[PDB]
């Protein structure tokens, strides 16, 4: 009931479209397993659907910092994992997040501080994920 | 008055229409079926179809192949695997096509292969005629 | 006899070639329908 | 009546309803397109048949069944199969062909040792003259010098009705050499060879175009 009155602007910046593609997937999900010939419109939402879902997965005893959560959510929400294999998103995130927690603590510190995803940090993330992904499927 | 039916798998041009005459390209020349012609059966050849309507200025069409039939009754039926009005044919292409064909033939020894090329040549060649 | 016959070819096969030629000699504005026809889906099951 | 079971059933029926409503709309789209392309096809196919009814053909002295690969279309397949077994029985040598995997699975076992060929990839994409030519070719290139054959398919009538019908295949170039054919002269013994081959593809095409509309 409290809703966004309690989310950070950073999160909202991402949470919002995720909430929406998921609700949309939920409408079509059941079709998947018998989708002998669905149009690419809905076939799209099934794909966003399963990736976004894989991003919500989580191991125990390892709670994340709001900045790490938006960086990862941004990745699928923006479409970067759409061509990735569902079976790999768990592995991707893990390593992707290991990478930015290692190498990029200045961007996360930004996201953190600025409280949102500046147009800049936005661009920096684009490159960070498009180069990491390339690395990733080598 | 003859009931003329002319169509392809996909499009139909005439259905039991009272035409005064039709000119069709056959394996043996170009027979001209008249409102009253003796019964016959013939296989088509890449060429042209001419339909002399009830009112002068005839309509033209292009046919790739198929069949034509004239029965005891004044009923005729022309069936082309593909039949199009010249209105939709690019002459420029045909030329480019007759060239290639005559080239492949020069590089083919296989009797069957040659046949497939020869036939293609004939068709594309026939394209020059009304274009 | 025709050249295609004796060479092993039949008439449907001739018509096939002839019909395709007329297609390739069209112009994009009518070239679209070419696809909505001349399929090849059918598959042989010989045993 | 357990709130558990009841819930289990609701779960699976809500999905069925969803997948089933989807399949309906897809079909109605395929149907709409099929109903239209069928207009010309009939005239064309009826034209191909315009020679034989307009003038007798019998036979002195091959069952082709057409449908598809996909089920969930009421009795499309069972109908042709039903009539297919009927013929093979009442009959003269017996040899058969089935276009659409379903026929090869239905009027099958009992008659495998009574097969010539079978076809797959039928129904998903709209049928073409091209597919009909493959069927015809595949037959002409077969060692079955059939004297007479029949083609069994479903003739469309309306969204809520169709009728399994049969069409004679006097393709016997030999049979097309009877008395009734004396009316048409100036016919090389081998011009017919081309004529028959062609009219064979036309009839397979027609049945094919009627079939998907019914399906």
């Amino acid at each position: 009931r409290v809703g966004s009155a309690a989310q950070t602007r950073a999160m909202k910046q991402v949470a919002g479209t995720m909430k929406l593609e998921l609700a949309q997937y939920r409408e079509v999900a059941a079709f998947a397993q018998f989708g002998s010939d669905l149009d690419a419109a809905t076939q799209q939402l099934l794909s966003r659907g399963v990736r976004l879902t894989e991003l919500l997965k989580q191991g125990q005893y390892s709670p994340m910092a709001i900045e790490e959560q938006v960086a990862v959510i941004y990745a699928g929400v923006r479409g970067y994992l759409d061509k990735l294999e569902p079976s790999k998103i768990t592995k991707f995130e893990n390593a992707f997040l290991s990478h930015v927690i290692s190498q990029h603590q200045a961007l996360l510190s930004k996201i953190r501080t600025d409280g949102k995803i500046s147009e800049e940090s936005d661009a920096k993330l684009k490159e960070i994920v498009t180069n990491f992904l390339a690395g990733f499927e080598a | 008055q003859m009931s003329f039916t002319f169509a392809s798998p996909t499009q139909v041009f005439f259905n039991s229409a009272n035409v005064r005459q039709v000119d069709v390209p056959t394996q043996t020349g170009a027979f001209g079926i008249l409102a009253a012609h003796v019964p016959t059966l013939q296989v088509l050849r890449p060429g042209l179809v001419v339909v002399h309507a009830e009112d002068g200025t005839t309509s033209k069409y292009f046919v790739s192949s198929g069949s034509v039939t004239v029965n005891a009754d004044s009923s005729v039926q022309l069936l082309a695997e593909e039949a199009v009005t010249l209105d939709m044919l690019d002459l420029g292409a045909a030329k480019a096509n007759l060239e290639k064909a005559q080239s492949e033939l020069l590089g083919a020894a296989d009797e069957a292969t040659r046949a497939e090329i020869q036939i293609r040549i004939e068709a594309n060649e026939a394209l020059v005629k009304a274009l | 006899v025709a050249y295609w016959r004796q060479a092993g070819l039949s008439y449907i096969r001739y018509s096939q070639i002839c019909a395709k030629a007329v297609r390739d000699a069209l112009k994009t504005e009518f070239k679209a329908n070419a696809m909505k026809t001349s399929g090849s889906t059918i598959k042989i099951v010989k045993v | 009546a357990t709130l558990k079971d009841i819930t289990r059933r609701l779960k699976s029926i809500k999905n069925i309803q969803k997948i089933t409503k989807s399949m309906k709309m897809v079909a109605a789209a395929k149907y709409a397109r099929a109903e239209r392309e069928l207009k010309p096809a009939r005239v064309y196919g009826v034209g191909s048949l315009a020679l034989y009814e307009k003038a007798d053909i019998k036979t002195p002295e091959l069952i082709i069944g057409v449908s598809s690969d996909r089920g969930l279309c009421g009795a499309i397949h069972s109908s042709v199969a039903k009539q297919m077994k009927s013929e093979a029985a009442n009959l003269k040598e017996v040899k058969i062909i089935g276009v659409g995997d379903k026929i090869r699975s239905i009027l099958h076992r009992t008659h495998s040792d009574q097969f010539l060929v079978t076809f797959k990839e039928v129904g998903r994409r709209p049928p073409t003259f091209g597919d009909a030519s493959v069927i015809a070719l595949e037959l002409l290139n077969s060692g079955y010098e059939f004297d007479e054959g029949s083609i069994i398919f479903n003739r469309f009538r309306s969204v809520i009705s169709y009728k399994t019908e049969e069409k004679p295949i006097f393709s016997l170039d030999t049979i097309s050499s009877a008395e009734s054919m004396s009316i048409y002269d100036d016919i090389d013994a081998d011009v017919l060879r081309n004529y028959q081959e062609y009219s064979l593809a036309n009839i397979i095409y027609y049945s094919l175009k009627e079939s998907t509309t019914s399906e």
